[PDB]
């Protein structure tokens, strides 16, 4: 079946101050 | 076998646990930079630019407001002038950080404009700090 | 005697506030509540909000930070650009899930690279391999 | 600044 | 003489055609062919048919009316769903058979309710009488 | 311990899948006949033609959404057929009689030729 | 003019277990 | 067992 996976990192852009 | 270069899980799910964290962060940078918001909050002297849907997400009076066709073109709101401008600006940190900031002689304050704003998830986590 | 309050200062840290805020996004989407964007991808559409697009593509953020594209209601992408691919990123914007089905690993991957969403790419080659 | 937790639900649930 | 093909317009009603083409849909899923999506209920996972769930589910009808589940292949439901419930409300969809037990009656209908399976509840509201 | 029978969910979850037919949710597959054309579920075709059930079940021939009958089949008799399935109501035509118990044969649906075998007079 | 049959028999094949 | 027949509608109709 599905094999799940936890990602702890960053998932997106980080849009800057 | 070692002749299939075929891309090894086959069918998986990656759950980015911090994906909400990152996405609530850049909605919040977007906040701080004035961009793509669309209603002004005024709250007795002071002013808050916002983004609705984040509104709506959390305060069940702005959701109510936002969602007959009549009101949710709005640019500008007033809320009631007895409610406190500090205690807005603290809950209005809270829908954008997680973080509920609370100082000593605010949170009467917090808890009253949450009542108010209709947020009654943190006014309950607000009702367990006192006692 | 006194029924003083805190005496000081303090924070209180809501945990999945964050993944709370992002379901309801995800309802007023699925609700078509204060979308302000289509994103048309060969023959199929979707509705999303700019500040969801923004918050998790660079090509979306480059875009509508642009004085002239800002105010934008329609968004044509790549006729190459594949729907499904497409379809899969957009989803897990809205959910934190990215589904990897046999079918289409490439295809997401490429159009996560379309969309400068470099962080999900570097995740599929970490555990995706050959 | 002593830190709290809270694990609850933090604002209501939008309906589908 | 005409050996005509009777007299014309004639309409044939096949009673049990229904029953017969849900049995073979089970059939379908029981051995997995053409299975399009997989409920994933507290880390543990169901595959079914998204037609199938959407004529039962008023939830699943929802969930995949609207276009950006539509044509997707996962759902993960609400993680408070007991995945027993659902699996007993799955059988259901497929074989017009409820199999509530005393104990687990209560995890049904509230899985029923989350489901939007609204004759479903009403069934096991009467069903403590 | 018990165990609920709904009578009538079999003709429901029918009549649902027509509705979702009807509003074209969820077709998978489009069955081209001479000029014509036939969005229908591949689900309720294999459950209903023993030859669709043999195509969508070939490993190659599973991941195609364009069938194309034979040019002889009659579009009309093939949709007097696809109703069927989606309905349990077989509409034998004034001029359609033939037609449709031959597209049967063809869909290897041996049921509903033995039926029209047992209606058929002259 | 419209005249109605019902056939209480099996209907279609019986997909194997 | 206990088998009970339910005659009434089973699911939702998915309008027109």
């Amino acid at each position: 079946g599905i094999t799940t996976i936890k990602e702890m990192g960053r998932s997106i852009h980080e849009i800057p101050r | 076998p070692s002749s299939d270069l075929y891309l090894r899980p086959g069918d998986s799910q990656i759950q980015f646990t911090r994906h909400a964290s990152d996405v609530l962060l850049n909605l919040n940078r977007l906040r701080s930079r004035d961009i793509l918001t669309d209603v002004v909050i005024v709250v007795s002297r002071e002013q808050f630019r916002a983004h609705k849907t984040v509104l709506m997400a959390c305060s069940g009076l702005f959701y109510s407001i936002f969602t007959d066709q009549l009101k949710r073109n709005l640019s500008v709101i007033n809320l009631d002038p007895e409610i406190n401008p500090e205690g807005f600006n603290i809950l209005l940190d809270f829908m954008y950080t997680s973080r509920l900031n609370l100082r000593e002689g605010n949170i009467m304050a917090v808890m009253a404009t949450a009542m108010y704003l209709q947020m009654e998830h943190v006014v309950d986590t607000c009702r367990k700090f006192i006692k």
